[PDB]
């Protein structure tokens, strides 16, 4: 009883679960991915309780205190800094940021980068709401699709998840990748969310990582093919 | 030629081009052949007086870095017969004083210390980013001299075949102007405290890693302003076996130490307008085998 | 149908303030684009200008309720942080628009 | 089967723990006041900077 056919008549999650059920090749691809990432999460374990001791919750504290003293003292500083807290404040402004700031950043980038190379998403929002990158946690949501089934009962939550602008939004990320100029972490995560082979080359070098990426890319390309189909 | 006397001047791996840097505000370059030589260039750029450059390993090609008083490090790569200004860094409060390339086994990363009291270490992908490894409070006062880890030296590698590649832990050494010397190892993504050394009650000027090819041990020639030249040696840092020995009691402020390209002997600049040529004799002791009157 | 109506209506408004504004006035353009719900051409503009962070923000405008939980706690944090005194209320009104906070 | 009086206390504890875990700042991504403790004491550290 393999493979099916239909036309759009209801919420796109119908499309989704049809697509999941119909094909074999993607099915074993999904299972081997579950294998590898089960490996990953077994490696993870209690990184939750272990980050209890990695924590800092002051945004760009060094730039904070130094601009404070520039405004605060007889003498300021001869050092350029952002006037903005924006996640793109420096590079948009080309303005520098402090090393301790950026490097505790890189540290949390290891944390969550690993967490999401494993996909450890609960811990992902955990770390977001630790360090106050709720903006970044928002950025995390651009790909997860949309649904609702409240065609029943009272006005009750069946799904409210996200913005249905996601196909074009991945296209936008695709072109951002073609634009480059990224940190390793953002480069990897969104070249991943795009399955972009060349910009996924830098970070995956292991046997497991390269086969993993093979499966990721091919599963994506397939899945979007029968999305449009 | 140069308007000011030369601090440093280095030939290539192949003996066929010479870079010559003074504090004369620019650095001039000759091709080298047949005993003859043509000044192929004089690179400008350095808005601070220049002291030091840094050539890179040949399997990478031809790479030079330079420090200046302006807190600027200029980074030069040679094309088609043309060396040119490829990367340049500033952000420093005091003149960048020490730059030195790492072994190609570790890669294309330069070490960059200044008397700022803190030090950065900068990686070039060779085509890509300049990865920054900045360590603050590296000194309570400032950084004078720094040396890397040379990548391969005897002591445990006799049983390690040539076909395989061993783990490359990063370490290095340096001495500053807080009257102290210090030793660093790299881990967790950063560097932490191998060793603190307080024997020269005065500022250390230059530091010399004995290229310990044939040596299980770890050997240092430390020269300070106080006229004391310490051979610091440990067979094992884990058993903490660093010991001082006198090499020579020069009565001048003791200045510079540099091992041979042949990795055999040491040249020591003294407060005498001389460079003493010392060799650890075959027996047990350090003998000034020659001299060059600067 | 109301949305398609507003789409018809705001055409000339967009055509008028578009001559008015620019990447200098880009947050004012953000306000206009939010008032339109015209995420499509907003994103197209942001990309033709290479405005990647802003473009990513654009999708979040009508994300899940969790987006707004994020913004509530995040802005409570900025309140405890006093950063507003150092940040123009321009992006801040963008933030109010995203967060559903009118005042 | 039997022991429903004890199952009552079991579900009481389950719902009290559900409160303790969904609210009261404890596990599964709750805003832990400990990190605000961090923020305030780092303010103090910036004060003695």
């Amino acid at each position: 009883n393999m493979f099916e056919i239909a036309a759009p008549n209801a919420s796109e999650k119908t499309i989704v679960d049809k697509l999941f059920q119909r094909d074999t090749l993607v099915r074993q691809s999904q299972l081997v991915v579950d294998w590898l990432e089960s490996i990953a999460k077994d490696e993870v374990g209690d990184f939750s309780d272990n980050i209890e001791y990695y924590a800092k919750s002051v945004y760009w504290e060094n730039t904070l205190h130094t601009l404070k003293q520039r405004s605060m003292l007889s003498l300021g500083s001869s050092r350029p800094l952002v006037s903005e807290l924006d996640p793109d404040a420096p590079i948009r402004q080309k303005l520098p940021l402090d090393d301790l700031d950026r490097e505790d950043d890189i540290r949390l980038l290891k944390y969550l980068f690993t967490l999401i190379r494993a996909g450890m998403t609960d811990e992902a929002q955990r770390l977001c709401k630790r360090c106050g990158q709720a903006w970044r946690a928002a950025t995390l949501e651009g790909w997860k699709l949309y649904h609702d089934a409240n065609i029943n009962g009272g006005t009750e939550l069946q799904a409210v998840e996200g913005n249905p602008y996601r196909c074009v939004w991945k296209t936008c990320c695709w072109r951002m990748a073609e634009d480059e100029q990224f940190n390793k972490y953002e480069r990897a995560i969104y070249a991943t969310l795009s399955g972009n082979l060349k910009q996924l080359l830098p970070v995956c070098e292991s046997w497991e990582d390269t086969v993993w990426a093979h499966f990721k890319v091919m599963v994506d390309s397939l899945v979007e093919q029968e999305i449009r189909a | 030629s140069h308007e000011d006397m030369i601090h440093d001047a280095q030939m290539d791996y192949y003996g066929i081009r010479l870079a010559t840097c003074s504090s004369d505000r620019s650095v001039k370059i000759f091709d080298v052949k047949n005993g003859g030589q043509i000044l192929i260039a004089d690179l400008r750029g350095h808005d601070g007086p220049v002291w030091q450059v840094a050539w890179a390993h040949p399997m990478y090609g031809n790479i030079l870095a330079s420090c200046s008083y302006d807190r600027k490090v200029i980074i030069w790569k040679e094309e088609n017969g043309t060396w040119e200004k490829t990367y340049e860094y500033t952000g420093h409060d005091s003149s960048v004083n020490s730059v030195c390339w790492a072994p190609h086994d570790f890669g294309l990363v330069l070490a960059c210390g200044s008397s700022d009291g803190a030090i950065s270490i900068l990686t070039f992908t060779g085509d890509g980013p300049w990865e920054v490894k900045k360590i603050s409070n590296a000194h309570t006062i400032g950084c004078n001299a720094v040396s890397w880890a040379p990548s391969v030296i005897p002591g445990s590698l006799v049983d390690q075949p040539s076909s395989q590649k061993p783990n490359y832990i990063k370490r290095f050494v340096s001495g500053g102007c807080d009257n102290l010397v210090k030793i660093w190892r790299e881990e967790d993504g950063q560097w932490k405290e191998d060793q603190k050394l307080e024997a020269h009650s005065d500022w250390v000027r230059d530091v010399a890693w004995a290229p310990s090819i044939g040596l299980p041990t770890s050997t240092i020639a430390s020269c300070s302003q106080d006229g004391r030249v310490y051979i610091w040696t440990s067979d094992d840092a884990a058993t903490n076996c660093w010991t001082p020995k006198l090499l020579h009691k020069f009565n001048d402020v003791v200045w510079h130490v540099s091992w041979s390209i042949t990795a055999n002997i040491l040249a020591v600049s003294g407060g005498d307008n001389k460079v003493t040529l010392w060799k650890e004799s075959v027996d047990g002791q350090w003998a000034c085998i020659s001299d060059v009157n600067k | 149908a109301f949305s398609h109506w507003l789409a018809q209506t705001a055409q000339e408004r967009i055509e008028e303030e578009v001559s008015l504004y620019g990447p200098e006035r880009h947050i004012e353009a953000v306000f206009s684009y939010l008032t339109g719900g015209r995420i499509s051409d907003a994103c197209r503009l942001a990309q033709k200008s290479g405005d990647h962070r802003l473009s990513l923000l654009l999708s979040q405008m009508v994300g899940s309720q969790e987006v707004r939980d994020l913004i509530t706690l995040q802005l409570v944090d900025w309140n405890k942080l006093q950063v507003d005194h150092y940040i123009q209320e321009e992006r801040l009104r963008v933030f109010c628009l995203l967060s559903g906070t009118p005042v | 089967m039997d022991g429903e009086g004890f199952g009552e206390l079991l579900q009481q504890a389950e719902q009290l723990a559900a409160e303790t875990e969904g609210v009261t700042e404890l596990p599964h991504v709750e805003r832990n006041l400990q990190e605000i403790q961090q923020a305030g004491e780092r303010l103090r550290s910036k004060t003695m900077t």
